[PDB]
RNA sequence: GUGGGAGAGGGUGGUGGAAUUCCCGGAGUAGCGGUGAAAUGCGCAGAUACCGGGAGGAACGCCGAUGGCGAAGGCAGCCACCUGGUCCACCCGUGACGCUGAGGCGCGAAAGCGUGGGGAGCAAACCGGAUUAGAUACCCGGGUAGUCCACGCCCUAAACGAUGCGCGCUAGGUCUCUGGGUCUCCUGGGGGCCGAAGCUAACGCGUUAAGCGCGCCGCCUGGGGAGUACGGCCGCAAGGC
């Protein structure tokens, strides 16, 4: 179980635009992962977590997901 | 907001002498625009009232100041508080 | 003035001449709000993550502007009146804070 | 009267009842099933040998109308949530999919006194 | 002064999705709900469960922290605007301009009052169902004020760190937020946990002092009567000082 960071090059955590990336800070639901999962730093994840919102808005990232298998 | 060419424009101002910052004079000025943009902005927003504590801060600080200037020397005083409408 | 970026989700369903049209009232508001325009991207056709006005689909123009700050809501009200136009959003811009440098 | 046969399942599953309901693939109904539709009557309705027998009714009363796809969708917590899905696999209707819908909010209404 | 920074600090306007309720439609029947058990209640005028559409109010899941911001009360969806405080670097300007602060003025959770809006969910009072010796409660079904907005009052609190403000001084270690640096680590500014010397009745405190000192304000003088009586002041009232 390695981490979000981990695995990912130079990006840009100010772009809402860029889902390909941002989709790997999200959970098997909608959910923004904790700074466990993403390996980020305080201002770093403090990031993240406003450029996700704006995506959201934007209708490009969910705010929730089903569940499957269970 | 206050762009860096108003208060360098107030600077220039109030210098007692080319290269002159932080006189009681360019002080009390620059409080002065930082007062007046609050009250402006006190006028409609009169329900901001943490932003007023930091006027009533401001408006200490200048009349402190101005008293300053007061003991030490009247004629610069009585000047700045004309030149600024104060008083 | 101070310096902006314009995103604008509208109509997937459009032809060409009616999405024309619309960029035409986009260009419009925006200069005659004051807005001068840096860049542009048209993205155009994507799939939402959850539906908007009832489509999986969305059509996107992003655009970078200079703008009098004082008229940048009113740009937005502006950009919203119209019907075929399903999301604004006009955001400050900001240097490109990364990690992993 | 439908012949559906490909289909959609939901156990909607409370610590007071179990309650299932078969659907076609657009979502009305077609037959459904709870701890009362059985005998039972007071808090014997979430118990999980309930939800079994009830699950077990539905897919059953769904057999009629030809089922034999399904697709399970998981609302709430509850007593023998589970045993549903158990049963519901057991009942010869071919399992497809399991999901998790339980609907929570973003905080939008104070819940009730015995909820806080 | 100049150049950098972090932030749920404030005010205004917009705006997004989840959920609840209600309404319209489809499909579908005999129950749902609820409890320790139940009952009241709702359901054949078709409920519950399920799908689609709409209206509305309120609050913002994850991120979220033993985190951050504020003088306090207190502040958390996203966007823009208006605005307060504050930290760091440079060592540039003024030249003691400092601290504290009776009175005054301003702010001040919740509840509460006034006028007008709004009202989804919750819910004092209230109406019921249970339980019980009784049940004026705990539990269950309803439900009004209220909770929400504007403007104006009220001025309270375990308004708590139960620790007034400022400055100097007195081992370290460890975790953390946010600057700067030759970024092993050093160095500022917050938050924490162990602990030197010391203090303390003890518990504990210990560079975020409850240590060593100086300055100024507030306050205490056995328990009950009593935050009562009286007088004054303030309040529309409740009531407050
Ligand atoms: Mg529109
Ligand atoms: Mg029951
Ligand atoms: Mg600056
Ligand atoms: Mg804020
Ligand atoms: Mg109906
Ligand atoms: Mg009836
Ligand atoms: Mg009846
Ligand atoms: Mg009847
Ligand atoms: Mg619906
Ligand atoms: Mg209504
Ligand atoms: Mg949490
Ligand atoms: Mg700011
Ligand atoms: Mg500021
Ligand atoms: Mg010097
Ligand atoms: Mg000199
Ligand atoms: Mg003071
Ligand atoms: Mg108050
Ligand atoms: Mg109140
Ligand atoms: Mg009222
Ligand atoms: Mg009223
Ligand atoms: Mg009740
Ligand atoms: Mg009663
Ligand atoms: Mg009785
Ligand atoms: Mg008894
Ligand atoms: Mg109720
Ligand atoms: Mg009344
Ligand atoms: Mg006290
Ligand atoms: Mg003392
Ligand atoms: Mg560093
Ligand atoms: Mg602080
Ligand atoms: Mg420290
Ligand atoms: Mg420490
Ligand atoms: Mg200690
Ligand atoms: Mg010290
Ligand atoms: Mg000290
Ligand atoms: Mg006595
Ligand atoms: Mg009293
Ligand atoms: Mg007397
Ligand atoms: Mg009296
Ligand atoms: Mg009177
Ligand atoms: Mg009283």
């Amino acid at each position: 179980k390695a981490k979000v960071k981990a695995t990912l090059g130079e990006f840009d955590l100010r772009d809402y635009r860029n889902v390909e990336v941002l989709k790997r800070f999200l959970s098997e639901t909608g959910k923004i992962l904790p700074r466990r999962r993403t390996g980020l730093s305080a201002k770093e994840q403090r990031i993240l977590a406003k450029t996700i919102k704006r995506a959201r808005i934007l209708g490009l990232l969910p705010f929730t997901e089903k569940l499957v298998r269970k | 907001p206050i762009t860096k060419e108003e208060k360098q424009k107030v600077i220039q101002e109030f210098a007692r002498f080319p290269g002159d910052t932080g006189s009681t004079e360019v002080q009390v000025a620059l409080l002065t625009l930082r007062i007046n943009r609050l009250s402006e902005h006190l006028k409609v927003h009169k329900k901001d009232h943490h932003s007023h504590r930091g006027l009533l801060m401001m408006v200490g600080q200048r009349r402190r100041l101005l008293r300053y200037l007061q003991r030490e020397d009247p004629e610069r005083y009585r000047a700045l508080i004309e030149k600024l409408g104060i008083r | 003035m101070r310096r902006y970026e314009v995103n604008i989700v509208l109509n997937p369903n459009l032809d060409q001449s009616q999405l024309a049209l619309e960029k035409e009232i986009i260009q419009r508001a925006l200069e005659n709000y004051g807005a001068r325009v840096e860049k542009v991207e048209e993205l155009g056709l994507r799939r939402l993550a959850y539906p908007i006005a009832k489509d999986p689909q969305g059509y996107f123009l992003w655009y970078q502007v200079e703008m009098p700050e004082d008229r940048v809501n009113d740009l937005a009200r502006e950009l919203r009146i119209r019907d075929n136009v399903r999301r604004v959003m006009v955001v400050k811009s900001q240097e490109p804070f990364l990690a992993n440098a | 009267k439908r012949q559906v046969a490909s289909g959609r399942a939901y156990i909607h599953a409370s610590y007071n009842n179990t309650i299932v309901t078969i659907t076609d693939p657009d979502g009305n109904p077609i037959t459904w099933s709870s701890g009362g539709v059985i005998g039972y009557k007071g808090s014997r309705k979430g118990t999980p040998y309930a939800a079994q027998l009830a699950a077990l009714d539905a897919a059953k009363k769904a057999m009629a109308y030809g089922m034999q796809s399904v697709d399970v969708i998981v609302r709430g917590t509850g007593a023998g949530r589970e045993q549903a899905i158990r049963a519901l696999q057991a009942s010869g209707l071919q399992v497809k999919s399991i999901v998790d819908d339980t609907p929570v909010p973003h905080n939008g209404c104070r819940p009730k006194k015995k909820f806080r």
